[PDB]
């Protein structure tokens, strides 16, 4: 019943009270403990006092305006507090969100107009506060975002976000975009979809426009002033209630469609959002809100929420704040870029570089090939002009920065080089030597290499310091990670210049010390090799792909093993064998190698040849190859599906630990985001490093339960799953 | 303990879903008509010795709500002590009622029970009653809810039944049902529906397409390809059946059970009940059983239920003269025939639901009374009736001629 | 042949209709919570031997549609072979489910059965399923449909029960229900309802008003006097009971059964089923009986049903230690007591639906388990459970301590 966290037995005040002569009360949120307003214990007590006062002085108050005295309106729940909630804390979590929503429900039912003055970003709990208001005005300023991105952290909008958005838009419309995706909207789009009712040019216009709306509202409709649509007697939920025959006919398909989108992955947040949405739409607003609290407490006390909060809030902010950037270095603006190789990698680097606003020179071994690389940027802009995302004036200024050439003289004035030629050290030595002298002196010399160490590639140029590894991923237009590799003679100043370039093209950087396979290529190899081994063991190919998808991967492994050329995977298998036999050792081959060579013997080496594990007709997958079952005697091995899933997840998590032991990675954040944004590690794990400390199965939860399952996997499928000594004790 | 006997087993003609003859007939009126036919066959029966009226009904809402069994008792003027209870076990409801009635008689605490079912699918469509398994996301997500149709397509996929194989069974169902009507097999049990003035409304299973050809069945479009695509039920099924790569959608509107209206009534009682009322026993309930299989492939239920009732009655497949499995989907009958090695000349010898229709609540009682008449016409002993059930259930009954 | 024994009998607390604790709880969850409590008491129980789950539900629509018994089997992870059937015999559905389970065990064709009922009246109101007896003018006109409340006031008018008489019984039910709770009688049978996080939702019977006084009950106004005028149901009843000039409306919200949410579950099995799974039998079901009486009063069913179950068991009123009749209305209990001269200290000794509530589909299983526990506490031998039923029906059961 109370608006406060305690009812027995000293927080800071974050709300400023101001009642004007008309009776309008302005609640200005200004948390003095940080640069943003969050739902910590200070806000709860501050809003509790304010709402108590709004009720006590109800006879002398005519309207309320909720505003913020910071760049952002309100940033939502305190992630630093929510990530510590244990299963035993389910009662405290439930009471906190009930108290938070008790305050908003009182604000929502005062009988007076309440307007939200959204100056900046209002995300999560911030938008939930604004959704409790009867009218929302947002300043159309730069950088302002609005949305409920709780699902991206493994949570749900538990401060009335699920309940109110369903009352506003219905079950289907609220779930499809703002809830299940957690998408962030610019204020102009927020006004279009209905999350915001009015826009203004600047933030100074907000409170005046808010107070003017209150004065007009009290005159145009005094009976409905301060009464949300769902608090009126004739309320009709958009799309209908779960008892409506129209919605009831399509409702059984919502969990199955959601099951299809998630491919069976163990991500409980969208499942709980959908349950709270439908269950809430069956009862009154207050009962619906309480149901929302219980589903929120089941997520926050869970483990997936811990992983996703760790990776997609803490680890991602540490990266975007210069955690990998060394010491302090001034910025060096990039005037022109030169891409070597017009393949799908080089053409993708040319598109993302020009889309950021850089002049690019795309060179190849002929003009015929350089134009087919620029055609990769044209085909994307043709599909982007139909969806309405890009304009014709900008799409032309974008493709104008891509100059397809075949002459090395066109690289004059290039102060940033990104090579993407074939995986051959002598070739990379050659193509860099023709240009090392044509480019400007302090030009960064980058190489989009998969496995070849950058230290050995740097000897092909004169300035060893400006040589650096700039690993992009296929396709470059979508993949958001750039793996910056540091050679032995790579300077810290070149490390920062590529760090700044990655942030300029809107991508996330990780810093990796030089080694064969780097971090991404080395780990993603263990993932695909574990699946090929299952195929050689006789496991059904359809079960292998299903185990890969239900693990949370964005692409099943055999399908991914066709995108990556099986010729390329065999080259890596020869290098690792030659390196061990040149030192006198006995190379122990991975069981996948016999499958790779058998498929090449059969002439099915991947999608490039049009034949691999799948069949490829007219440039599209036509299902698995029927002869694959006879070749490997599929069906003879039927292991548990969870045993297959763990084998793929554990192979990567263990190899990520080796990369941490060997010093390839210097931070777990780079390991987590690097695996998530680079090689598609399942987001619910929080990363391949978080998967160790956050493993959850029948054995239990924690690093101890990870080792037990790792040893259980080692005893049944091979000693490669034996945990390293760093994980022990 | 006390043996249960079938004394009467009648049904109504099955009117079709679109422009059906029985669409103007309330489901309560279908049941009362069968009660009145029982009175016409025994005008001196002391109805006070009737202990209960059990009716299966899968959508007990609207015209079929409020305990339609009790409504049947009160509307037909039956004694007010005659009870009236509605049960719902999906497709088995018609047979589960008869089994429950038989089990009531066996306990000695009931003497004479009316059992059967009613389902007017043209008036009360399937799913009108809602349900947690489908309309609650937390359960629909925990359980792997997939409609009956995809499970039927998945059966044909795993077991290797082609589109021509299921159309082949759909053909012989139409042929055997048409030959049964021509030979007059159904003249005694199919009670024509009449209005309050005695005028005829329907006297035949108007869903039958007796001139069906193998070429016409091949022209039809797979009727369950848009459902599994717009709802993603195909992907949900294959997440549990991961070794299956793709589902072959072979089931159409011509090899699947038809949506129809109908009702059935079975009079079950003890031996003493028949002697006191002059009723002549027609068959004896030998044994009943209830089992099930995987819920995603929910139509594999009848296989373990049949084995359980055979073991309970102390019989084997060779001891059964006639097998009657509801033709919900053609692949369901083919898998059941394949598992138990059912001789084709013993399986649904008078056609089934593909030809005549599947009134959910009444089908079990309809096909039971079908075997009562067929065992007598052939002068055979034992028949085994079973139905595949949504949610993965299964019910089987064994009768013996008397 | 075989005897049916009650091995477990548990129930949920009952939550109010207005501002009820269980209003946010799905009805399926109330049943799954009881299934998990049975698991807690017998973790090594082989659930594969459980052949059926029989739940009673009077409003099987919405959250309670689509065979909620089967949903309980699948959602609780029970074996798919455990069946699942919903039945509806109005107020006796909970007891009828237990009776049907017992008869199935006695027939030999079922070994271990879960029986009970569920009714979330705050989520699925009474009458949500519809029905021909009310929504069909032809059937309504013929059966002389009159709501249960008018029949209850008519019973009080005919039998000379005054407003003080019914309010006196209402006070007794509130007092004996309070003594039963404070005495710890219900400690083991009432299973608290919790959420997905383990947080408590309800652990007591919310509808109870233990501080009820005679003067407070007299201030209440007749709740069903407006339904009689707006609908003419009074004039309809007096057309059959023409010797009564006026109906004295004595029933208020304080002497009538409460509209609550609840669920109950009972485990019935054979002696061999209990010995195999290491279960100790708590009581033996001696006899069941189904009868009825006039459908306008529709609440006099208990008297002919109790008479029949006493005759079949070879017993008399003097042989029964405890009498448990559902307190649907105070006049219904007062008539049953006068008809059979039930001693006052034997009748509803632990209070009833007036104090604790009447979850339609679950009540029969709730009061069944209340007598199982009180027989063990008092160390008595026999008890008779009975419920009045809509449509003029009646169901009774005699249990024996073991
Ligand atoms: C608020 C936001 C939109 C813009 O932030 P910004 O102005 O760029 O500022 P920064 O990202 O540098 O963050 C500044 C501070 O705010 C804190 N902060 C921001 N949002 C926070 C939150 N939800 N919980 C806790 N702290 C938060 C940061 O931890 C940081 O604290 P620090 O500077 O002492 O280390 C961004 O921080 C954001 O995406 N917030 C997440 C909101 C969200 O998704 N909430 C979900 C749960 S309701
Ligand atoms: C559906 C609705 C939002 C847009 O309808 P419209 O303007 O006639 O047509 P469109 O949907 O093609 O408009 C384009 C935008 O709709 C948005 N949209 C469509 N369906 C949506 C949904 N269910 N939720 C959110 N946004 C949606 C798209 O994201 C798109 O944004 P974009 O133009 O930047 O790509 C509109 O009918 C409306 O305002 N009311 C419907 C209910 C509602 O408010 N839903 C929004 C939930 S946030
Ligand atoms: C299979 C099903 C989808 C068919 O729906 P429908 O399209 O309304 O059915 P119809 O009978 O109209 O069949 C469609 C077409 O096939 C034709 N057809 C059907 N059976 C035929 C036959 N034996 N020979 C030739 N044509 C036939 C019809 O004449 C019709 O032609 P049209 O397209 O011009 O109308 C529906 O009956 C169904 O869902 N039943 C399966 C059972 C089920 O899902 N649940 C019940 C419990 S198991
Ligand atoms: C009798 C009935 C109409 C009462 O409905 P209701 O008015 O919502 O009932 P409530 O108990 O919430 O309210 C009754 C009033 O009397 C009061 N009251 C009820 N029991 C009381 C008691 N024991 N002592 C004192 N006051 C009591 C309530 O507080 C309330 O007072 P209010 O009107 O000032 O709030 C309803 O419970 C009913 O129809 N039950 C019968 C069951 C039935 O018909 N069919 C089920 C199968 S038999
Ligand atoms: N988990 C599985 N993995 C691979 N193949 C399977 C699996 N389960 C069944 N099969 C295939 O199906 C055939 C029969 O399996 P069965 O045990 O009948 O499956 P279910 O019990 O699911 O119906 C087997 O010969 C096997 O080839």
């Amino acid at each position: 019943s109370s608006h406060h966290h305690h009812h027995h037995s000293m927080p800071d005040n974050t709300i400023q009270w101001d009642k004007d002569a008309d009776g309008i009360v302005t609640l200005t949120m200004d948390d003095p403990s940080g640069s943003t307003n969050v739902m910590n214990e200070a806000y709860i007590e501050s809003m509790g006092k304010a709402v108590d006062r709004l009720v006590a002085e109800k006879d002398s108050i005519t309207g309320v305006v909720v505003a913020s005295a910071k760049k952002t309106f309100f940033a939502g729940g305190d992630v630093k507090t929510m990530i510590q909630a244990r299963p035993e804390d389910a009662g405290d979590v439930f009471n906190t969100v009930e108290t938070i929503k008790r305050q908003l429900r009182t604000l929502e039912t005062l009988g007076k107009p309440v307007v939200a003055a959204i100056n900046g970003a209002a995300l999560g709990g911030g938008l939930e506060i604004a959704l409790a208001c009867h009218h929302r005005i947002a300043a159309d300023v730069k950088g302002s975002q609005l949305g409920l991105p709780e699902v991206t952290l493994g949570l749900l909008p538990g401060g009335g976000g699920v309940t109110r958005t369903v009352r506003m838009f219905g079950i289907q419309n609220a779930f499809v975009s703002v809830l299940a995706q957690g998408t962030r909207f610019k204020p102009a789009k927020a006004k279009e979809i209905g999350l915001v009712d009015e826009l203004v040019a600047t933030v100074e216009e907000l409170v005046p426009a808010a107070k003017a709306w209150i004065k007009e509202e009290l005159k145009a409709n005094p009976d409905g002033a301060g009464v949300q649509p769902w608090d009126k007697k004739g309320y009709k939920m958009p799309g209908g209630t779960p008892s409506s025959p129209g919605l009831a006919a399509i409702l059984p398909s919502f969990p199955s469609n959601l099951r299809k989108q998630l491919k069976g992955a163990p991500m409980p947040a969208p499942r709980a959002i959908l349950a709270a949405a439908v269950e809430g739409a069956q009862v009154d607003f207050d009962t619906a809100s309480r149901i929302e609290s219980r589903y929120f407490a089941s997520l926050v006390t869970g483990q997936v929420a811990k992983n996703m909060m760790q990776a997609f809030f803490f680890d991602l902010q540490a990266i975007n704040a210069g955690g990998s950037r060394p010491e302090g270095i001034g910025k060096t603006p990039i005037k022109r870029i030169g891409v070597l190789g017009a393949g799908m990698m080089g053409a993708g680097i040319a598109y993302v570089s020009a889309k950021a606003g850089y002049e690019v020179v795309l060179k190849d071994v002929s003009l015929e090939a350089a134009a087919k690389g620029k055609g990769y940027s044209e085909k994307l802009e043709a599909k982007a002009l139909e969806r309405g995302r890009t304009t014709q004036e900008r799409s032309d200024a974008l493709l104008a920065r891509i100059t397809p050439t075949a002459d090395a003289a066109d690289f004059k004035g290039v102060d940033f080089v990104i090579e993407a030629v074939f995986e051959n050290q002598e070739l990379k030595h050659k193509v860099f030597g023709e240009i090392e002298d044509i480019v400007e002196p302090n030009a960064i010399l980058g190489s989009n290499t998969s496995t070849l160490p950058i230290t050995g590639l740097a000897t092909g140029v004169k300035r060893q310091e400006d040589f650096i590894g700039i690993h992009f991923f296929s396709p470059v237009d979508k993949m958001p990670l750039v793996e910056i590799i540091k050679g032995e003679k790579t300077s810290d100043e070149a490390l920062a210049r590529v760090f700044d370039y990655t942030l300029a093209i809107g991508k996330t950087p990780i810093v990796v010390n030089d080694s064969r396979g780097f971090f991404t290529s080395r780990v993603i190899g263990t993932f695909v090799n574990e699946a090929l081994a299952m195929l050689g063991e006789g496991v059904e190919p359809a079960s292998i792909e299903q185990a890969g998808s239900q693990a949370g991967y964005p692409a099943p492994p055999l399908q991914l093993s066709d995108e990556l050329n099986l010729e390329l995977m065999h080259k890596i298998a020869v290098a690792t064998r030659k390196g061990v036999e040149d030192a006198g050792g006995t190379y122990q081959p991975h069981p996948a190698e016999a499958v790779v060579e058998k498929m090449i013997e059969l002439g099915r080496s991947g999608r490039l040849k049009g034949a691999g594990f799948y069949e490829y007709a007219d440039g599209k997958r036509s299902g698995l190859w029927p002869g694959l079952r006879e070749t490997f005697k599929s069906g003879s091995s039927q292991p548990p599906l969870q045993d297959m899933i763990d084998r793929m997840l554990f192979a990567e998590a263990l190899e990520t630990q080796k990369c941490l032991d060997e010093g390839v990675l210097t931070s777990t954040a780079d390991a987590n985001i690097g695996s998530i944004m680079g090689i598609g590690f399942p987001p619910w794990t929080g990363g391949s490093a978080q998967f160790i400390v956050g493993y959850s199965g029948p054995a239990g939860t924690g690093k101890a339960a990870f080792v037990a399952r790792a040893r259980e996997l080692a005893a049944a499928y091979g000693d490669r799953f034996l945990p390293p000594e760093s994980l022990l004790s | 303990s006390e043996e249960a006997f079938i004394y009467e087993a009648i049904r109504t003609p099955r009117g079709k879903q679109k422009n059906g003859s029985l669409h103007e007939v309330k489901p309560l009126s279908l049941v009362v008509g069968l009660i009145d036919e029982l009175r016409k066959r025994h005008p001196d029966l002391d109805e006070n010795l009737i202990s209960d009226v059990i009716l299966g009904c899968v959508s007990p809402v609207g015209d079929q709500g409020g305990d339609i069994a009790r409504a049947a008792v009160l509307a037909s003027g039956m004694p007010v002590t005659s009870g009236g209870v509605q049960l719902n076990r999906f497709c088995a409801s018609g047979l589960e009622a008869v089994n429950t009635a038989a089990q009531k008689v066996r306990s000695g605490w009931d003497d004479l029970v009316l059992a059967g079912g009613v389902e007017s699918m043209s008036r009360v469509p399937m799913g009108s009653d809602g349900g947690a398994m489908g309309l609650d996301p937390a359960t629909n997500y925990d359980v792997m809810f997939v409609p009956q149709s995809i499970g039927a397509d998945l059966i044909a996929t795993i077991e290797g039944f082609s589109r021509e194989d299921v159309d082949a069974y759909a053909l012989r169902s139409q042929q055997k049902a048409a030959e049964a009507w021509s030979g007059g097999y159904f003249a005694k049990s199919v009670v024509p529906v009449r209005d309050q003035n005695g005028l005829l409304i329907l006297d035949h299973d108007e869903h039958m397409r007796p001139d069906t050809t193998k070429e016409g069945l091949a022209k039809l479009k797979p009727a369950f390809e848009g459902l599994a695509a717009l709802g993603g039920f195909d992907d949900v099924a294959l997440q549990k059946y991961h070794w299956v790569e793709k589902i072959n959608h072979v089931h159409t509107g011509g090899n699947s059970s038809g949506i129809v209206d109908g009702a059935a009534l079975v009079m079950i009682g003890s031996a003493a009940a028949g002697k006191l009322q002059g009723l002549t026993p027609r068959a004896r309930i030998v044994a009943t059983a209830t089992s099930g299989a995987d819920p995603v492939i929910m139509l594999t239920g009848p296989t373990p239920a049949t084995r359980k009732v055979l073991d309970r009655a102390g019989l084997t497949v060779d001891d059964i003269d006639l097998f009657e499995l509801n033709e919900a989907f053609a692949s369901v009958v083919l898998k059941f025939q394949k598992d138990l090695n059912i001789p084709d000349e013993k399986l649904n010898v008078n056609g089934g639901a593909i030809a005549m229709g599947h009134p959910l609540g009444a089908t079990g009682a309809m096909i039971l009374g079908t075997m009562v008449d067929e065992l007598e016409r052939r002068n055979a002993r034992r028949a085994l009736i079973t139905l595949c059930i949504g949610g993965g259930m299964g019910v089987a009954t064994i009768i013996e001629r008397v």
